């Protein structure tokens, strides 16, 4: 019988952020309301003077310390100070790691206490491009810079989604990641993602984690991009077509597995798999996306290294497709986010979709048919791993969205 | 370096003893055992072993748990996996699944059974599996948990229905990712269900978290979520004023090296009232301890700080340590080299003390008469500290301490003139 808070505000974007500072803004009660009471201000003139003095003598550690002591809930650093700390120190390629440590703590404190908005952001896409693409610069602070960027984007998206009931014209994502307006940026981030995945290091360790984290961050940016506009469907289609060719030419398999596994936007993975499957099938299919379509691909698909590995790969692709299909059906991702909020608050139920009218007999017959086809084209006994994978697909289909 | 700028740290984790309970080759949700009637459970118990991880990562449980509470052992095994899995992406995905299922259930779980949150037994289990000793988890004999190590080990092992394989460490290097997910989940549960823990439990959690932070190989990894969880826990306690001094003494008692104590003073958050209270009280306790002052139930703070400053005269402490070492040393003869070494030690100690004075002095409420105290305070720094400091170009540590005193003087002067 405890007075739970208004948990509804947490359902809007359940996907993982980098940090959970949002827990400090849940309470819509006396504590937070009275804390916000005072009107904010900038760093006092004299304090500003001393901190700039600290800047002058090229003693970055003193600057970070003094800023840490001065930043408080009733004051914020002027934008110039934020730009200085980020560009001058964080991405400086000379100092030691501890300086980057303190810088990260400083930025995190600023972001935790003051929610950055569009009119106050520091970095620009040009700087991101410089740090990422312009190789020949191995900046130790690159990972932290990317983490800060993604955290800023996520915070801004959440705040704008909460505040604005009929628009999103004042969000960082809107003006730095909208596919309609800056599609070249989307292309560049996809290129960076495929580059990072392709970066060797796996064959038959510390930097592997770096690539993994940056890849997760890029996937987060893609996921937010897929929602920034009003209609997820068109943006997802655009993104899927731009990434189809890039995913096509990935040399090895494990890279493709990492690419698909890390996928965050469920609709994006669904579209990518659907497009590749259709491109890999001789006879096109006009049936919309549904379980019937899953069986359609299962039957009429082919291979686009002994072939059993390829068939294994297709099995995994179909399981991914079924998982993402279930997720989209249950989450109602098709609608916009702004009205999806009202949908989830009202807790309206989904509805059956055309092409989902199948029975257990159908799936059993289809699975037996595929088993026969695989034996015919390869023989028996199948590889034990392949056996396990087909068995797993059998159970997943038997799920059959049994209603 | 005569004065290193960061706490040295210490070896808390031991790799060769990391993972004595369970690993990823031992946890399966099949062994939990439930009446299989829904397609969810039937599929799970008919599913293989790797299909288990596949189902977890791709949100199959989240898909299958939109209107039904997830059984508690399922969440417990998910927590275990998040804690023990080596790969980073799988661990992050498992944590995401845990957050999603917990939030959804809570939004639909109005039943008296509150959302599952790892009891101290669970967190102790995971951390000990990581390679933290019981005393390391709880190093204050005065405050100890409600159980013992053997109970935890036997219960967790028997629940996990093994010398067969030569025990390799589950992690040959700091499991940063797993620790981060564990603390993130802890913060989530603390923030969603505040009254889920008891005051004593909260205190034990604070003690173990602070002790863990002192890890040697964790110096380079920013512990922001540590601060977030600290904020939540400090906010959770119900008898605050009464509980503050006990906690302060507890943190004081964790270790001996003063720079580590300075670290823990710095690490606590300082943008919430209770955080500031903790900071100032902990600083008072530390300054009382280090100066060899008898713990006689420590405006009067003005005279107490003046007394301290008198005691922190570098020459005075130098001679005090000279006396102590001469008594300890069977001969009692100190060479110029060892004299200079003790000089470094005394300068280090004074550096730490001036830092603590800087932290304690900060305050937001002041009466007019407080001016005089500050006027005296700076004077003492100028008189009881600055004058005895003689600049020597070849000796940089003197310059460091002098500049530190200069910064303190500047801040105090600015505060004074603010009126």
């Amino acid at each position: 019988l405890y007075n739970r808070p208004c948990l509804h505000r947490l359902k809007y974007f359940l996907r993982p952020p980098v940090h959970h500072l949002f827990f400090q803004t849940l309470i819509p009660d006396k504590d937070t309301r009275e804390n916000k009471g005072q009107r904010l201000e900038p760093i006092p003139h004299r304090r500003l003077r001393m901190v700039t003095n600290t800047i002058e003598e090229n003693f970055p550690l003193g600057t970070v310390q003094f800023l840490m002591d001065f930043v408080s809930p009733q004051h914020y650093p002027p934008r110039e100070i934020v730009a200085h700390i980020i560009q001058k120190i964080l991405l400086s390629g000379s100092e030691t790691v501890d300086v980057l440590k303190e810088a990260y703590m400083l930025l995190m404190k600023i972001q935790q206490l003051h929610p950055a908005n569009a009119k106050t952001v520091e970095w620009d896409w040009k700087l991101l491009t410089y740090v990422m693409e312009e190789e020949g610069q191995t900046l130790p602070g690159r990972v932290l810079f990317l983490r800060y960027v993604v955290q800023t984007l996520e915070d801004d998206f959440q705040q704008t989604l909460r505040r604005q009931r009929q628009h999103l014209q004042q969000s960082i994502a809107n003006m730095v990641l909208s596919c309609d307006k800056q599609p070249h940026n989307v292309r560049d981030v996809i290129k960076w993602l495929v580059k990072a995945v392709t970066e060797d290091g796996l064959t038959q360790n510390l930097t592997k984690n770096t690539n993994q984290l940056i890849v997760c961050q890029l996937q987060r940016m893609l996921s937010i991009a897929v929602e920034v506009d009003r209609t997820p469907t068109c943006s997802s289609n655009k993104i899927a077509e731009m990434m189809f060719g890039f995913v096509l030419d990935i040399p090895e398999r494990s890279q493709r597995e990492m690419f698909f596994t890390t996928m965050e936007s469920h609709l994006l993975r669904c579209k990518v798999l659907e497009i590749i499957f259709l491109h890999s099938c001789e006879t096109p299919t006009r049936l919309p996306l549904s379980l019937a379509q899953a069986l359609y691909f299962l039957n009429n698909s082919t291979s686009l290294k002994s072939q059993w590995q390829t068939w294994d790969e297709l099995v995994e692709r179909l399981q991914f497709l079924l998982s993402s299909y279930q997720h989209v059906l249950r989450e109602h991702l098709r609608s916009s986010v702004i009205d999806r909020k009202d949908l989830i608050i009202k807790r309206i139920k989904p509805k059956p979709q055309q092409g989902d009218d199948i029975t257990v007999v159908d799936v059993e017959k289809q699975i037996e048919a595929f088993r026969s086809r695989l034996i015919q084209m390869l023989g028996e006994p199948l590889v034990p791993q392949l056996q396990d994978k087909v068995h797993l697909l059998k159970l997943l289909l038997f799920y059959a969205a049994d209603l | 370096d005569a004065i290193p700028d960061h706490h040295p740290g210490e070896e808390i984790f031991n790799f060769l003893n990391s993972g004595k309970i369970f690993n990823q080759y031992t946890l399966d949700l099949r062994d939990s055992g439930f009446i299989g009637q829904s397609a969810v459970e039937k599929l799970i118990l008919k599913s293989g072993k790797t299909d288990q991880i596949f189902l977890t990562t791709q949100g199959f449980l989240t898909s299958a748990y939109h209107y039904v509470q997830c059984p508690v052992p399922v969440l417990k095994w998910l927590f275990r996996m998040m804690s023990v899995h080596t790969d980073c992406i799988v661990s992050v995905q498992i944590l995401s699944t845990l957050m999603e299922i917990t939030i959804r259930n809570d939004t639909f779980s109005d039943s008296p059974v509150w959302p599952w949150i790892p009891s101290l037994s669970d967190v102790a289990a995971v951390f000990f599996n990581m390679g933290i000793d019981f005393r390391s988890l709880f190093p204050l004999e005065n405050l100890q948990p409600d159980f013992n190590e053997d109970y935890l080990v036997s219960e967790t092992q028997t629940t996990s229905r093994s010398e067969d394989s030569s025990y390799k460490p589950i992690f040959s290097t700091l499991p940063e990712t797993n620790i981060l997910n564990v603390v993130k989940f802890l913060g989530l549960c603390t923030s969603i269900h505040p009254e889920g823990y008891q005051d004593r439990e909260i205190m034990l959690l604070i003690l173990m978290l602070f002790k863990m932070s002192l890890e040697k190989q964790l110096k380079q990894i920013p512990l922001v979520d540590f601060q977030s969880l600290l904020i939540n826990l400090m906010k959770n306690i119900r008898d605050w004023n009464t509980k503050v001094p006990e906690l302060c003494l507890g943190i004081n008692e964790l270790s001996s090296h003063p720079h580590n104590l300075l670290w823990l003073v710095q690490l606590v958050p300082n943008w919430t009232s209770r955080g500031r209270q903790l900071r100032q009280c902990l600083s008072l306790v530390i300054i009382s301890k280090l100066l060899d002052e008898k713990h006689e139930d420590v405006n009067l703070q003005v005279s107490v700080l003046h007394r301290y400053l008198v005691q922190m005269k570098p020459s005075d402490l130098l001679k005090k340590m000279v006396l102590k070492k001469k008594a300890e040393q069977p001969d009692g003869i100190i060479d110029d080299s060892l004299h200079l070494e003790l000089e470094k030690q005394a300068y280090y100690l004074t550096y730490i003390l001036l830092h603590l004075v800087g932290e304690v002095s900060c305050s937001h409420s002041f009466s007019s008469g407080q001016r005089k105290h500050f006027v005296l305070l700076c004077g003492a720094l100028e008189k009881h500290v600055k004058c005895d400091i003689r600049e020597d170009a070849r000796l940089f540590y003197r310059t460091k301490v002098k500049d530190l005193v200069a910064r303190i003087h500047g801040k105090w002067q600015e505060i004074i003139q603010n009126c």
